């Protein structure tokens, strides 16, 4: 019944995000770690508030902060803590509504992935050979093979070394 | 080898530390008024404070390092987490708190 | 070739629609007019409603004054700044002795504004506003969904401004008033309001049955406070504030005729007003006899459109306040050195709460100054979304039963689209004038030269429908007229002598906005064939060439114009100009120059030029053509010939076929102007620039075209191609091991700022009509601080027409390319002329039907007949017509060849013989009289540049209408490889060049698994996808040669593990027979 | 197949003393065609001193013969007072369609 | 981040100040117009290195992974350098172990060592001037054999 | 389709386990050096191209191909995995 809590344990990676241009803005920060704070500074100024003697009343009202400091990281399920305080607004992305949640991270990375040789194109019809057979566009095809592309090309004239090859298709 | 059942469940707060291994606590400046990153206390590079000048002690070889000031052949500037997993340990000693314990009743409530 | 069809024209297209715009700039902002006038009304009222912010200690709030923009327009958009004018107000301040200061209108702050034009400017960014309807104020009562109880609901002066009070008539408590946000006894109300037992009761009306609380003024005062927000009064009625409805009608005029009579300016200001004629109603309504309880049913008798100046203006009051408890934080602290009437008025609290507005409001929709019209529809559109509650996707609680049609012919029903459907449309032709202010009011007929338009809710006495007269009275003796919704055969009112109070179309056209009246037999297609056609005319494109339709509705005389697209005049005339680029003058009030455009650039693509037209003196009254126009004349697309019938299927399920020669005499073609902003910030490690001396890579393909940074105009540009080389320091991954084998192996030595360059996006080969450069420091430069510079090269595309894009045309049929023609192909007819366009039926011809068609028949009668016309809508131009036209055409064109070399011929006749056997010509006079009719409705005989043979079968030929929407191609496509690769994410999409994606998410997941596609499956999540050194193992795998690329190795999910491990959780990636243990992915 | 101009540097750009404008010019040069005495002759040069105030056409261009212009009228342009045109056009002989490819 | 007194105190200063000259003035008033308001040392540059480090900005967070981006371990990068490598491998075929060894060492490709000329000397007994002429030896013999082959491609990574 | 299929799908024990058989005795095939199919004169198939012919470096038709040739059987045979490569000397 380890569930009563002693060590939170957050991260820092996903965080260290910094200056984004063009068009018309720019400036670059994170959330979970602004969420995060909340913790650390509490559980921070609990120990140095108490050892200076603060008698009862103080004491829980504050420790009990890291409890609530403490539904943070985990799920904003309650009253809410926006951003922007007073702030009337946006929620902390808190593992609800995103991480964890649906259609944030696990909705969308168990599914919501991605190809790398993907790409799109319009629409045509018209007789073929029909079947096996398709349109695709000599360049935009090109790409998708751009690898194996090189590699005829070694041995067989075309280039040297497969160095260049993109080199070519400049 | 090759994976299989997948195990999880909890891991009891004498586990923490374990993953927590180490590295936590303290502030977390969100960088400095001036060289934005660091800040000696949170995000910090595990084992990076301006020049610990140490902590590649614990990696046997692969590559030099220790270059003083600045940085050496640290992960910082290559290897930083490398998308990996980084645990912090966090100084949290407080009385208690609660893991949500959820919308259901356990953990608590019916014990 | 001006051929007038519609019969009996009077009121004209209302002058001239944009007023939903202006409605609000000036008649709601009165600004430019004394200080003096203007009741309230926008910010008038706001100022006073704002009560002079409390603490001697007393502010004051006199008089504004605006203005003198600092930045004049143009200048803007050559920067940015929104055409923004600013204020003032004087503020004397009130206390302790002497009390005054009467500063000069404590220089405030900025507004942004509207032009003459019809939309906004923000940061150079044109844009709109947008209306917002919603039940207007006054009483409702609704009709109990829950349990045929019949209640009450009670309004709200506007959205963001009031409460919402209503009193159930339930069971555990006979009436629970609801107070906005509440639930209560409304007998426990009354009470504390006077009237409390036999002042009340017997008088006027489960009742009292509580009415032991019916003994103090003050009993519930508190005793209700008790349930409320935690375990108040001063609002929600008492004072002007909160609960207080007003303007002229509904916020006031609600009661009035309505409750009985007896009005206030609020409700139970405690003095109650109206929450007696409210249940003293309830009480003689339930059971009684007066009904009338005609719920809003959505009925626009009950709605309200609101005109911008109150949509913004209201949040104006919510802003002014925001700076009310942001200064009382000023009569507290910092000492009287730091306290005066200039002193707490800060131009920080208030512009915000207003430009954070504009910017980025949602409404805002930047303007779609597509073409000339698209972008108007804007100014009107219309939408009960946005801030006000009815809002967001695909539902609230309710939302699909309800929107639905109405009963408000004051609108189109062919606009929206088919997601957040209904919730959008636009106004009508007639319809919004004088009143607009309150509940939109349709032009109405009545007889002679008299006119009336007491609102959309006139639904007494009925109305004709624009059918039958002569000289004010027609003989139809079953007057075509309209009671409420029903449609009842009729009653002639009997009397010339005026309407039924009201019955006349007055002209058939005011049933639909604009972007409706416009197209060909709009009397001839299903609704929604239509409305996929109200909505393409959206999406137009600047062919240069540009046509205005054979067919056509007049209203083109507006369209343009009251749009400004084109220019236009004043009094005297007389030219004399250079042309070139601007215009020569006038007379009357002396010279005067004449700017135009010089392509520019539009919010999307469109690049809007002016050509024009004149020589010498001729003033009447148009001026220079537009960006799609002719002569005054809305040209939009191209109306090139077209035909009916099938070809190798190149037209399948729903396609169209072009022929080259549609680009010989480049036909279709455009143009886009892509802004490209580029920057250079400077940390204070790396300083990014632009010399012209690009690092590591130098060569030719620079120095020549680029040089010094920029690259002069009229220079050709291809992908890849630099567009602002540029440097940075920069040291990120410093020096390499072997890579040393090379530096000096071949001797460039080493580089020292990382390449940092602009270089095309993906794929842009253009021109350039120009650069342009900024900087720090300087006094009209308003970049973002801590950076410098701010290159913003310009570069359009004379687009074209290759294999992809949509055609589509007035009624429904949107194209995409199939195969163009080399001329020889095609449909030769008999005269050499080969059809330039075809479009085979079936797809929404047969299906989801339609008329236009009488836009080919009648077309030919154009190629040939030589005469271009005008086809009112609901009348005039029918299937009789066509014929006496097509009359003199068959003649005519059978004429030539007739008297020119031939009539009749093997092929050409031969055909009419199945003609016949095929259920068409009679068996008449020789191969003239049959070969004709076949003209009249169905084509002439016709060919095929293939075979060469003929087309057995009475084809189908006519000049029409072709549009070539948005929806380009070259525009709507992203190939690539790799190319991405994020962070963070470990997932696709990352590159400063590239950016495309790509998503599998889901169900293209499920099919894929629903064959065996194993290693292919899998292969989505593996390598490529997020398999990390998967990924290499990738390109270097094939790269290398042939190889099963290495297995596999997640990563996601190896996030998701730690983004678990987050809480107390473990993920012992547990092996095989349980004691194994993987837990890998720690270190490799 | 190739034009020039002076005081113009691209297609969609403008001309001062022009109501054509440079794109509109083209678009009526394109339908402009000629003929060639002798089949050495691959493809040559024209020009036109067009100037000042007038109406300006095809024939008002190099009265070089060796390759006469069947078009007379063919309102190329328009100026009035911003005289300047004097252009490099560059005629071709080919089979078929060939745009924004083939630069000359 | 950090707020010592330093830029509060100072940022409440031009804050308050461009809202003192505002409603004296009518207009946003620029960076360097503030210089005056202010005094000694107060130009525009630092006027505007305090408004570019914070007040309340650092962005909101995460609106709308709000922002994309990348080339931390570039996919394609760590690819095209085994490349290079092995290429070199092939590249140095053509050489002899008294001038290939000798290379490896010097420009430090055998490991990382960027053993000096004497080091490569000792081990390889003979001293720097057969060794030198033995260097340059090198790069002719193997620049000589690329304008003939390419490879000159290699160099933009 | 493909060339045979309809001799495919049915001459096993179900769709999958063949188009498995398949891609494996082509890496295993081709990719484990081209001369290792057993077709033996021209029944193996070509791509008679622009001017000049070569054997479609698409090794995977060559094994749904090689399937038409009595040779190569299809099963829980030889468990040494590991000594599939016992040919890879034989054949080098
Ligand atoms: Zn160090």
């Amino acid at each position: 019944p380890e569930w009563m809590i002693l060590e939170a344990v957050p991260v820092l990676p996903p965080d260290l995000r910094p200056m984004v241009q063009v068009d018309g803005g720019r400036f670059a920060t994170s959330d979970l770690n602004d969420l995060y704070r909340r913790l650390i500074n509490r559980n921070n100024r609990l120990k140095k508030l108490l050892a200076q003697g603060a008698p009862e009343i103080i004491i829980r009202n504050e420790k009990r902060m890291l409890q609530e400091a403490v539904d943070a990281v985990i799920d904003n399920g309650r009253r809410g803590s926006p951003v922007t305080n007073p702030g009337s607004e946006r929620p902390l992305r808190s593992l609800t509504d995103i991480l964890s949640g649906k259609q944030g991270r696990f909705r969308q990375n168990l599914l919501g992935k991605r190809v790398d040789y993907s790409g799109r194109s319009v629409i045509v019809v018209g007789p073929q050979l029909k079947l096996h057979q398709c349109g695709l566009p000599k360049r935009m095809a090109l790409e998708l093979f751009k690898p194996f592309l090189l590699k005829k090309m070694e041995e067989k004239a075309f280039a040297p070394n497969v160095k260049a090859a993109r080199r070519m298709l400049e | 080898k090759e994976v299989r059942k997948v195990r999880i469940a909890l891991a009891s707060p004498e586990k923490i530390r374990s993953w927590s291994y180490g590295e936590v606590e303290k502030p977390e400046t969100i960088n400095y008024r001036t060289l934005k990153p660091e800040r000696d206390g949170l995000f910090d590079e595990r084992i990076f404070g301006p020049i610990k000048d140490y902590e590649c002690a614990c990696g046997k070889y692969k590559r030099q390092r220790f270059e003083g000031k600045v940085c050496e052949r640290c992960g910082v500037e290559v290897t930083r987490s490398i998308v990996r997993r980084y645990r912090m340990g966090h100084i949290e000693l407080a009385t208690p708190a609660a893991h949500i314990w959820f919308v259901k009743d356990v953990p608590s409530k019916i014990g | 070739e001006i051929k007038r069809f519609g019969r009996i024209r009077e009121v004209i297209p209302l002058p001239p629609l944009t007023e939903i715009q202006v409605e609000s700039y000036k008649k709601a902002l009165q600004a430019d007019v004394p200080p003096e006038k203007r009741e309230n009304v926008g910010i008038q009222a706001a100022f006073k409603e704002t009560f002079p912010i409390e603490e001697g200690l007393v502010l004051d709030f006199l008089e504004y004054r605006i203005g003198d923009p600092p930045f004049s327009q143009d200048e803007c958009r050559e920067k940015d700044l929104t055409y923004q004018a600013p204020l003032y107000a004087r503020l004397q301040l009130i206390h302790k002795d002497t009390g005054l200061i009467k500063e000069d209108e404590v220089f405030l702050g900025h507004l942004p504004l509207m032009t003459e034009d019809g939309s906004f400017i923000i940061n150079g960014a044109d844009r709109v506003i947008v209306s917002q309807i919603h039940r207007s104020p006054g009483v409702y009562f609704t009709p109990d969904p829950a349990r045929p109880g019949r209640y009450i609901a009670s309004i709200i002066p506007l959205p963001k401004r009031g409460p919402w009070i209503d009193l159930e008539v339930e069971a555990s408590g006979v009436v629970t008033m609801k107070v906005n946000k509440r639930k209560f006894p409304l007998v426990l109300l009354l009470r504390v309001l006077g009237y409390d037992q036999e002042t009340l009761v017997r008088e006027l009306s489960g009742l009292l049955d509580e009415a032991v609380l019916a003994m103090r003024p003050e009993e519930a005062m508190v005793r209700l406070f008790t349930l409320l927000r935690p375990g108040l009064a001063y609002l929600f009625g008492l004072l002007a504030d909160p609960k207080r409805y007003d303007l002229g009608e509904a916020g006031r005029y609600k009661a009035e005729e309505k409750l009985g009579v007896g009005l206030s300016g609020r409700t139970l200001v405690f003095k109650d007003e109206v929450f007696l004629p409210t249940l003293r109603y309830l009480f003689a309504l339930t059971a009684g006899v007066p009904g009338h309880e005609v719920d809003d049913i959505d009925h626009l008798g009950n709605r309200r459109i609101r005109t911008v100046g109150e949509l913004m203006a209201d949040q104006f009051r919510v802003g002014l306040a925001r700076l009310a408890r942001g200064v009382r934080e000023r009569m507290v602290m910092g000492s009287p050195d730091t306290l005066t009437p200039a002193k707490l008025v800060n131009s920080r609290p208030l512009e915000a709460a207003l430009r954070e507005f504009f910017s980025r409001s949602q409404l805002s929709q930047f303007k779609d100054e597509t073409n000339p019209l698209s972008s108007l529809r804007h100014k009107r559109r219309i939408s009960a979304l946005g801030p006000g509650g009815l809002t967001r996707e695909r539902a609230g609680f309710d939302v699909r039963d309800v929107h639905r049609t109405h009963y408000g012919r004051i609108c189109p029903v062919e606009t929206p689209e088919g997601a957040n459907i209904g919730l959008i449309t636009s106004l009508a032709a007639y319809a919004r004038v004088d009143a607009l202010g309150f509940i939109r009011t349709p032009y109405r007929r009545v007889k002679n030269g008299v006119v009336t338009e007491e609102v959309v809710y006139m639904t007494a006495s009925e109305e004709d429908r624009y059918t039958i007269a002569q000289a004010n009275t027609p003989l139809e003796g079953d007057r075509i007229a309209t009671d409420r919704v029903v449609a009842r055969r009729r009653g002639e009112p009997v009397i010339v002598a005026p309407e039924e109070v009201e019955f006349m179309d007055v002209s058939p056209k005011q049933v639909f906005s604009l972007n409706t009246n416009l197209i060909p037999f709009l009397e001839h297609d299903d609704a929604n064939r239509a409305l996929m056609g109200s909505n393409m005319q959206t999406q137009a494109v600047p062919l240069i060439r540009a046509q205005a339709p054979v067919v056509m509705t007049g209203l083109e005389e507006r369209v343009v114009r009251d749009s400004l697209a084109a220019l236009y005049a004043e009094e005297d005339g007389e030219v004399v100009k250079v042309d070139g680029t601007r215009i020569a003058v006038r007379y009357e009030d002396g010279r005067l120059v004449h700017p135009l455009r010089r392509y520019a650039r539009s919010n999307q693509g469109t690049a809007f030029d002016q050509r024009p037209r004149v020589r010498v003196g001729q003033r009447v009254d148009l001026l220079a053509d537009g960006p799609a126009s002719e002569e005054g004349f809305l040209a939009l697309g191209q109306n090139v010939l077209v035909a009916i019938m099938p070809f190798d299927g190149y037209n399948f399920e729903d396609a169209i076929v072009i022929s080259e020669e549609l680009l010989k005499r480049d036909f279709y073609t455009s143009i886009h102007i892509e802004r490209y902003e580029i920057e250079a910030r400077d940390t204070k490690l790396g300083p990014e620039r632009i010399t012209r001396d690009i690092p590591h890579l130098s060569e030719a393909a620079l120095r020549d075209l680029d040089e010094e940074g920029i690259v002069r105009i009229g220079a050709e540009v291809k992908p890849g191609d630099i567009l602002v080389g540029r440097t940075s320091f920069k040291g990120e991954q410093e020096p390499s091991p072997e890579e040393r084998l090379l530096r000096s192996i071949f001797g460039e030595k080493a580089r020292d700022v990382k390449d940092t360059s602009l270089r095309v996006p993906p794929g842009e080969g253009g021109i350039v009509v120009g650069r342009l450069r900024l900087r720090r420091g300087d006094p009209g430069v308003e970049l973002k601080p801590g950076v410098r510079e701010v290159v913003r090269v310009f570069v359009a595309q004379k687009r074209k027409l290759q294999v992809g894009d949509k055609l589509a045309n007035r009624h429904g049929n949107k194209g995409v390319v199939a195969k163009i023609l080399p001329v020889e192909d095609m449909p030769h007819l008999p005269d050499g002329t080969p059809v330039d366009v075809i479009l085979n039926p079936l797809g929404v011809p047969s299906r989801m039907n339609l008329g236009q068609i009488l836009e080919t028949h009648l077309g030919l009668a154009g190629y040939f007949l030589g005469q271009r016309y005008i086809s009112p809508v609901f009348d005039g131009a029918t299937e009789p017509e066509i014929k006496e036209l097509l009359a003199e055409a068959f003649n005519l064109y059978f004429g030539k060849r007739q008297g020119e070399g031939f009539g009749v011929d093997k092929r050409e006749k031969e055909v009419l013989a199945r003609a016949e056997k095929l259920g068409l010509v009679s068996p008449g006079k020789s191969p003239e009289e049959q070969l004709k009719e076949l003209f009249d409705l169905g084509k002439v005989v016709l060919y095929d540049g293939r075979t060469g043979e003929p087309f057995e079968g009475p084809i189908v030929v006519g000049q029409m209408f072709i549009m070539k929407l948005y929806h380009m191609v070259e525009d709507k496509m992203h190939a690539r490889s790799t190319g991405p690769y994020s962070l963070i994410t470990q997932q696709p999409l990352g590159g400063k060049a590239q950016f495309g994606g790509q998503r599998f998410g889901e169900m293209e997941v499920w099919a894929l698994e629903a064959y065996g596609a194993a290693h292919t499956l899998q292969e989505m999540l593996t390598i490529k996808s997020d398999d990390i050194e998967g990924r290499n193992a990738a390109y270097q795998a094939i790269i290398k040669g042939e190889d099963v690329p290495e297995p596999s190795v997640p990563e996601s999910f190896r996030v998701l593990v730690k983004e678990l491990q987050a809480l107390a959780l473990d993920v012992q990636t547990l092996d095989e027979k349980d004691n194994p243990v993987d837990i890998f992915e720690g270190l490799a | 197949t190739s034009v020039y101009i002076e005081d113009v540097l691209h297609e969609f750009s403008t001309i001062p003393g022009v109501k054509e404008d440079v794109v509109e010019i083209i678009l009526n040069l394109k339908e402009l065609v000629v003929r060639f005495l002798d089949p050495k002759m691959a493809s040559t040069t024209l020009i036109l001193r067009a100037e000042g105030p007038k109406e300006v056409r095809a024939g008002d261009f190099t009265p070089s013969a060796d390759v006469e212009i069947m078009n007379p009228d063919l309102h190329i342009a328009t100026l009035e007072e911003g005289g300047k045109l004097y252009m490099e056009v560059r005629v071709d002989r080919g089979v078929g369609y060939v745009p924004a490819e083939r630069h000359g | 981040i950090r707020i010592p007194v330093h830029m509060v105190e100072t940022i409440n200063k031009l804050s308050r100040t461009a809202r003192q000259l505002q409603q004296e003035l009518g207009r946003e008033p620029s960076y360097e117009e503030i210089a005056e308001a202010m005094g000694p040392g107060w130009d525009a540059k630092r006027v505007e290195e305090t408004l570019k480090i914070a007040q309340e900005p650092v962005s909101l967070e995460t609106p709308i992974d709000f922002i994309p981006d990348e080339n931390l371990p570039s996919p394609v990068e760590a690819a095209a350098q085994s490349l290079l490598s092995e290429e070199l491998e092939k590249a140095l075929s053509k050489l002899s172990e008294r001038e290939a060894m000798v290379l490896k060492l010097r420009k430090g490709l055998i490991d990382g060592r960027e053993h000096t000329l004497e080091e490569v000397g000792a081990y390889f007994g003979v001293t720097r001037e057969r060794i030198r002429q033995i260097e340059n030896k090198a790069l002719r013999k193997l620049k000589y054999h690329e304008s003939r082959t390419r490879k000159l491609r290699d160099f933009l990574e | 389709a493909e060339p045979g299929i309809d001799k495919l799908f049915g001459m096993v024990d179900s769709k999958y386990r063949l188009t498995v058989v398949v891609a494996k005795r082509a890496q295993q095939l081709l990719r484990h050096r081209f001369k290792n199919t057993v077709l033996e004169p021209e029944e193996r198939p070509k791509m008679r191209t622009l001017e000049g012919l070569y054997d479609d470096p698409n090794a995977v038709t060559w094994a749904m191909k090689e399937l038409l040739t009595g040779r190569l059987f299809f099963g829980e045979n030889l468990v040494p995995e590991d000594r599939l490569q016992k040919e890879m000397e034989r054949l080098y």
